[PDB]
């Protein structure tokens, strides 16, 4: 997973 | 819009499906998250002129207040509204959503 806030 | 909802498939299998060379960049599917129970995942094929074909995975979280979101500031009232939205604007994603992954 792309760490998105 | 259901065709893009693949339910319970593993990360491994989504990557096998999406990394088909014949899929245009931005081919996607939505599946349940393997590792975060209750979350979904938006899996998208992408191209880097270095990595080449690769797949990005975006965890879709559900607010307790009900909504869905990938980034905190843009929430959706359903997965189908979220798919319609990112099919029009990439808005933080590697690429806009284009084809639904075959099968």
């Amino acid at each position: 997973y792309v760490p998105m806030l | 819009a259901e065709e893009w909802y693949f339910g319970k498939i593993t990360r491994r299998e989504s990557e096998r499906l999406l990394l088909n060379p014949e899929n245009p960049r931005g081919t996607f599917l939505v599946r349940e998250s393997e590792t975060t129970k209750g979350a979904y995942c938006l899996s998208v094929s992408d191209f880097d002129n270095a990595k080449g074909l690769n797949v990005k995975h975006y965890k879709i979280r559900k607010l307790d207040s009900g909504g869905f979101y990938i980034t905190s500031r843009t929430q959706f009232s359903s997965l189908q509204q979220l798919v319609a939205y990112y099919s029009k604007h990439a808005d933080g994603l590697c690429h806009r959503l284009t084809n639904v992954c075959p099968t």
